[PDB]
DNA sequence: ATCGATGTATATATCTGACACGTGCCTGGAGACTAGGGAGTAATCCCCTTGGCGGTTAAAACGCGGGGGACAGCGCGTACGTGCGTTTAAGCGGTGCTAGAGCTGTCTACGACCAATTGAGCGGCCTCGGCACCGGGATTCTG
DNA sequence: CAGAATCCCGGTGCCGAGGCCGCTCAATTGGTCGTAGACAGCTCTAGCACCGCTTAAACGCACGTACGCGCTGTCCCCCGCGTTTTAACCGCCAAGGGGATTACTCCCTAGTCTCCAGGCACGTGTCAGATATATACATCGAT
C-alpha cells in the first residue's frame, strides 16, 4: 500500500495548522483545570464563559512562542529534535 | 447606561480609504482597543515630561516631543507633519 | 486532581506543529505541563486579587485582561 | 493651641508622614487622599529600609570593615532570593558581579 | 535652593539596627534613590486601581492591594501586619 | 574614527569579568558594532530631553531618564 | 626553564577581575567616542564630567551581561570559545 | 618518588583627609474651624448563571513494523595563549578663560468655570445578500 | 509515474451587516478674570584648552600545544498506519443568585489662617582608612 515517508506528514500538518486559525486545546478539560486551580485561593468562585476562552488564547500564544524559540536552540546544536535542556536554556536566557 | 466607542469614526475612515470594502465586528473591537492603548501611552509620556520642567500645563510641544520619543523615525517623520498641518489649519480658522 | 492529564499528548503535538517543530522527544510533555501550571497560577492569583478587591464573587474577563496587562502582555479583542 | 507633636511620633515611625502626604497630593494620583494611606505607606518603606540595612551590616562584619560601601549592598541583594526578585532589573554602580565559575571551566 | 533627601531617616534607622556601624556617601546615594523608586511604583498602582473602580479617593484598601501585587509573597505578610498595627495605633491614639 | 579607542585588552578584561575562558579573534569587531548600536539609542534620547528643555549642557538626569525608559534604571547618580 | 600551562593565567585573571570593582575601559578614548557620536545630532554640545561616567558604567554593565549570556549559550553547544554566532543567537532569543 | 619558585596573602609602620557634631536660621508642617458631596446602606428586577438528560461519531487510545537520527569514538592541523621586548600616549598637576546655567523682577495671554441650547450619537427593530456547507471534478505532487 | 491528497467551481440556502426612527444628554458659543508662562538683566561656577614630565600600558613578535572539527559505527527508539473505545458535543429544559439600579443620608475631606521647630548650610577636627615594607606558604610544575 501507499505509505508516506517520515516527516512528509509533519510538514503537511505544519502547513495546515500554520494556515488555519482555530484553537487547539479542548474547551472542557481546560475549563475544569481553571476551576481546579482557583479552588486553592478561594472556594465557590464563578467564571464567565469568555474568561475561559481568554485564558486559553493566552496559554496557546505563550506556548507557541516558547516552542518557536526552542527550535532555534535545537538547530544550534546541529540537532533537529527539541529536548528538555533546550527549554531550560530558553527559559534561563529569557530570565523567567 | 450608554456605552461610547470610536466605531463610527473608524467606519468613516474605512469608507474613505475603500468605499466598497466592509468590516466585521471583531475588527471593530480590535480597533476600539488599539486606539485606547496608544492614547494612554502618549498621554502618560506627556505627563512625565511636564513634571520634570515644573510646568503646570500640557501643550503641543509636549505632544510633539512625546511622539518623537515613542514612535520610530519614519512614522514620527510623517505624523509630525500631519499634526503640524492640522494645527496650522485649525489656528488659521 | 487528575485534570492536569486533560492536556493530552495530541494537543501538545498540534501546538508544537504550529511552531514548526519537526521531531519531538517523548519527555517534553511533562516539562510543558509544569511550565503551564506556574503561568496559570500566576495569572489567576492576580485575577482573584482584583475580584476580591471589588467584593464580587464572579470573575470577569476584565480581571484577566488586567492580569495579563501587568505581566507585560496585552490582549486585544475582549474589551479594555 | 496645645503643644504640637509629630504624627510620626504618634504612629511610632521614623519616616516623615507629613512629607509623604504632601508628595501624594502633589502627584495628581487622585483628587482626594484618605488619612490612612500615608501611615501605611510610611510603615512599609521603613520596614524595607531596615531589612536592607540589616543585611548590609551583617555582610560588613564578614570583611572586618566598619563602614558600609556599595560592594556590600550588591553582595547583600544578589544573595537574597526575595530581594533579588524585586530588584532583578536594577543596576548598581561600582557593584561588580558575584564570584561564580561553571564547573565545566574548572581544571580536570 | 534647599534640596531634599532621606539620608537623615536612613541614618536614624541604621543607628537602631546596628548602633556601631557607619555608612559611606556612596552607599547613601543608592539608598536614597531606592526609596524614590518603590514610592513611585506603589503610588502608580494605587492610582490605577482607584480609577478602574471609578472612585475619587485613595484609601488603605488600595495600598494593601497594591502591596499584595508588587511585593513578593513573604514580604507582603510582614509588611501588611505592621501597616495594620501602625494604623490601629494611630486610630486608637 | 575613534572606535579604535576601545582597545583589545579592554575587551579581554570585560570578557574575563564575565567568566569567559577563551575568546576567538573575531569577537572584537562584533563587540564594537554592538557597543556602537547600544550607545546610539541612548544618546538620541538624551539629546531629545536636552533639546526639549532648551538647555545646551547635557546633564546626568537626562541620561538617567533615557536609561529608565528602556528599563535599565541606574542607581547612584542622583 | 619554568612556564605556566595555557589557561591557568586566565583562571587567575577571572578570580582577580571578579573580585575587583574598578572600571576597565580607558576614560579618554571613551570620552572621545561619546563626543564623536553626539555630533551627528547637534553641534556645540557639552557633557558634564559625570555623564560620560554614567554612560561608561551602563555600557560595561551591558557588555558584561551579554557576555554572561553568550557563555551559557556557548557551553550549551559543547564549546568553550565564544564566537559571533553565540552573540547573535543570544540577542535573537533575547529579542534584540 | 618529591621538592621548590611566584604570587597572593598578611603583618607592622606611617600620614591623609572624610565622616560627624555644632550653630544659625527659615519656611514646611501641624493646630483649629468650616461646608458639601462621595460614599455607605437597603430594596428591587430579572438575566444569565449552574445543573441535568438525550445520543452520535470526533477524537483519543494502544499496538506495532521498522529505519534514521542520535551519540561515542579516532585522527589531526592550525588558531590562540604566555611571555619578552620597544615605545607610545595615558596619566597627572597646574593656570587661565569665559560660556552659559540659575535667580529676580515685572507683566498680560491663556485657560478653567457658568449659563443655556439642541443634534450627534445611542438604542431597538427590519430586512436582504455574502458567506457557508455541500458535491462533483482535474490537478499537483509525491515514494 | 501510479495514484492519493489537494484546489476549485456551481448550487442551495440562511442570519449578519446595513438602514431606519425616537429622543436625549454631551458638546458647543459666549462670557469672565486669576496666575501662570514670557522676557531681560545679571552672578559666578566649571567646561574647555594648553603647558609639561613621567611612565602604565600598549603594540608588536616568537612559538607550541590545545581545541575545534570530519568521518565513522551502529543501534534503539519516534514515526506512520490500523481497530476499538469514550466523552465531548449540540440542544433542549429549570429556576434562581447575583448584578445593576434608585433613593436616602451622613461624615470625611479640602480649604483658609497661624506659628514654630525641624532640618537645611557653613565650620571643623580627629581617627578610619590606604600606602609602603617583608615574609609565609600553596600550587603547579619539574625532576
Amino acid at each position: 500500500p501507499h505509505r508516506y515517508r517520515p516527516g512528509t506528514v509533519a510538514l503537511r500538518e505544519i502547513r495546515r495548522y500554520q494556515k488555519s486559525t482555530e484553537l487547539l486545546i479542548r474547551k472542557l478539560p481546560f475549563q475544569r483545570l481553571v476551576r481546579e486551580i482557583a479552588q486553592d485561593f478561594k472556594t465557590d468562585l464563578r467564571f464567565q464563559s469568555s474568561a475561559v476562552m481568554a485564558l486559553q488564547e493566552a496559554c496557546e500564544a505563550y506556548l507557541v512562542g516558547l516552542f518557536e524559540d526552542t527550535n532555534l536552540c535545537a538547530i544550534h546544536a546541529k540537532r533537529v529534535t527539541i529536548m528538555p535542556k533546550d527549554i531550560q536554556l530558553a527559559r534561563r536566557i529569557r530570565g523567567e | 447606561s450608554r456605552k461610547e466607542s470610536y466605531s463610527i469614526y473608524v467606519y468613516k475612515v474605512l469608507k474613505q480609504v475603500h468605499p466598497d470594502t466592509g468590516i466585521s465586528s471583531k475588527a471593530m473591537g480590535i480597533m476600539n482597543s488599539f486606539v485606547n492603548d496608544i492614547f494612554e501611552r502618549i498621554a502618560g509620556e506627556a505627563s512625565r515630561l511636564a513634571h520634570y520642567n515644573k510646568r503646570s500645563t500640557i501643550t503641543s510641544r509636549e505632544i510633539q516631543t512625546a511622539v518623537r520619543l515613542l514612535l520610530p523615525g519614519e512614522l514620527a517623520k510623517h505624523a509630525v507633519s500631519e499634526g503640524t498641518k492640522a494645527v496650522t489649519k485649525y489656528t488659521s480658522a | 486532581r487528575d485534570n492536569i492529564q486533560g492536556i493530552t499528548k495530541p494537543a501538545i503535538r498540534r501546538l508544537a506543529r504550529r511552531g514548526g517543530v519537526k521531531r519531538i522527544s517523548g519527555l517534553i510533555y511533562e516539562e510543558t505541563r509544569g511550565v503551564l501550571k506556574v503561568f496559570l497560577e500566576n495569572v489567576i492569583r492576580d485575577a482573584v486579587t482584583y475580584t476580591e478587591h471589588a467584593k464580587r464573587k464572579t470573575v470577569t474577563a476584565m480581571d484577566v485582561v488586567y492580569a495579563l496587562k501587568r505581566q507585560g502582555r496585552t490582549l486585544y479583542g475582549f474589551g479594555g | 493651641r496645645a503643644k504640637a507633636k509629630s504624627r510620626s511620633s504618634r504612629a511610632g515611625l521614623q519616616f516623615p508622614v507629613g512629607r509623604v502626604h504632601r508628595l501624594l497630593r502633589k502627584g495628581h494620583y487622585a483628587e482626594r487622599v484618605g488619612a490612612g494611606a500615608p501611615v501605611y505607606l510610611a510603615a512599609v518603606l521603613e520596614y524595607l529600609t531596615a531589612e536592607i540595612l540589616e543585611l548590609a551590616g551583617n555582610a560588613a562584619r564578614d570583611n572586618k570593615k566598619t563602614r558600609i560601601i556599595p560592594r556590600h549592598l550588591q553582595l547583600a541583594i544578589r544573595n537574597d532570593e526575595e530581594l533579588n526578585k524585586l530588584l532583578g532589573g536594577v543596576t548598581i554602580a561600582q557593584g561588580g558581579v558575584l564570584p561564580n565559575i561553571q564547573a565545566v571551566l574548572l581544571p580536570k
